[PDB]
């Protein structure tokens, strides 16, 4: 363990376990979770990671990825080409959780790190459950890192923050 | 030329928006840029631009009204049995802001 | 932990505790409520009870078959004399208030509910690797009178709404 | 003539016969009827000529063959080969494995 920050390459041999979106807003009807191989998938183009302590909570759901879902539109200007949403729930409940936020589509992926096995190897996880983070990675290298540890503050994890620090960086 | 005197106060995860500071004291003007009676109307839009130590507007006021998730009670009175936004503010008023939603 | 069968005939365990959203009637997945304590011990001390452990909220069997089946026939329960219907699973309360929303339940009829860290479960034996057993448990005023766990993943013969509507007509 | 076939029985179904898997058996190639044997018959004779555990009902049910019981002829699912009406055939291989999965 070692705290990720700017400028480091993003590790490898990260998988998630998620259910990939089908189109469903239908809450009782599961898919077949599967791996996510988030080293690849960040290795190229500029990545959102966010972690949240847990799905279905208060400040994570009023407050945090209600957030990002405010300003997809102003992500994607910014050049973003993927959102990722990770907490220890496991990939049916992160699931169920982005339907309930109306996402329908992969504009934001709800993936498992299961046992908090990604966010403890980063020292931002505790008791079975993640920590409030957000990672923003372009082509591999990690470009933010920020863990929120004020009780529900999301002021360094939070869309806005994400958007500042982009605004110091130009691609897609 | 005279003002009125007042406290504001922040809660429900309001106060990070403040550097975490709950109470705050305000003079403000009597009357307002048309001359009128000032309001919890002026008050809000005060705040938003001169009082907020947290670059995050939208957390607060929404197209130019309150943001919707936040009670705001008048010396411990709902501002809907005081009238919104058109309550004239009194000296030594207490006005709390308190979000009803989790966090900020 | 300490272990110990829950066994027809035996009363209901003491200091068995669950963390619980009250239903105050929304269907609402986004907004959340406030957890509380729901003293299982009490509640089930007067009165016929029927309370169901899930592996995992939201999850295919757990959802597409068990919850189902006790909601389609919550009538059938009514009349045959159950006083309240527990769902129970290592998930959050949080996640259990969803996982009933998502069913519809908006009242008491059945209440969704946390066993944290499957402390219950593992003190009877129906638990593993953080989660609860499929189980079912009938109490009356205190006694148990069936507790059957399904050990087959997809079987809910012996947990499921059909075993303890049997079980409630043979007395 | 008679023709002759093997039965399999897993899944706990071998603990009705003796805790027996395999069984090879010869039937009559034409029933009561004079029709050509099928599976229907077939699982009517296990019933009755070859159970030693004298619940039937944990076998067959008012004449058909219990629920959750997968019957494959010659390793294909019988929904596939047309079921209790398959016409038996020689060297034909008939697998009931109990499954309490499927619900
Ligand atoms: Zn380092
Ligand atoms: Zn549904
Ligand atoms: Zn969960
Ligand atoms: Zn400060
Ligand atoms: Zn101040
Ligand atoms: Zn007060
Ligand atoms: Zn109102
Ligand atoms: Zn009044
Ligand atoms: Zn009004
Ligand atoms: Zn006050
Ligand atoms: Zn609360
Ligand atoms: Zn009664
Ligand atoms: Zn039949």
């Amino acid at each position: 363990m070692a705290p990720l920050q700017p400028g480091d390459s993003f590790p490898a041999n990260v998988v998630f376990s998620y259910i990939p979106p089908t189109g469903s807003l239908d809450l009782t009807v599961s898919g077949r979770p599967i791996e996510y191989n988030a080293s690849e998938a960040l290795a190229k183009g500029t990545s959102v990671l966010v972690a949240v302590p847990g799905a279905f909570t208060p400040t994570c759901q009023e407050k945090h990825v209600t957030g990002f879902i405010a300003k997809l539109d102003q992500l994607r200007q910014a050049g973003v080409d993927r959102v990722l949403f990770i907490a220890s729930n496991d990939a049916f409940v992160m699931s169920a959780w982005g339907k309930a936020n109306g996402i329908k589509d992969e504009s934001i992926l709800f993936l498992s790190d299961s046992d908090t096995a990604f966010s403890s190897s980063i020292g931002w996880a505790n008791a079975g459950r993640t920590g409030r983070y957000a990672i923003v990675v372009k082509d591999g290298k990690v470009v933010y890192a920020a863990v929120d540890t004020v009780r529900g503050s999301t002021e360094k994890s939070g869309v806005d923050a994400v958007l500042t620090v982009l605004g110091n960086q130009g691609k897609l | 030329l005279e003002e009125i005197p007042i406290t504001v106060d922040f809660s429900g995860g309001l106060e990070m928006l403040f550097d975490n500071q709950r109470r705050h004291s305000i003079s403000l003007p009597a009357k307002d840029t048309e001359g009128k009676p000032v309001t919890i109307a002026f008050l809000i839009d005060y705040i938003s631009k001169k009082l907020m130590k947290d670059p995050r507007t939208d957390l607060f006021v929404l197209d130019n009204h309150i943001r919707p998730g936040i009670l705001v009670l008048i010396n411990d009175a709902d501002w809907e049995l005081e009238g919104e936004e058109a309550y004239e503010i009194q000296p030594n008023d207490n006005i709390l802001f308190v979000s009803t939603l989790h966090g900020g």
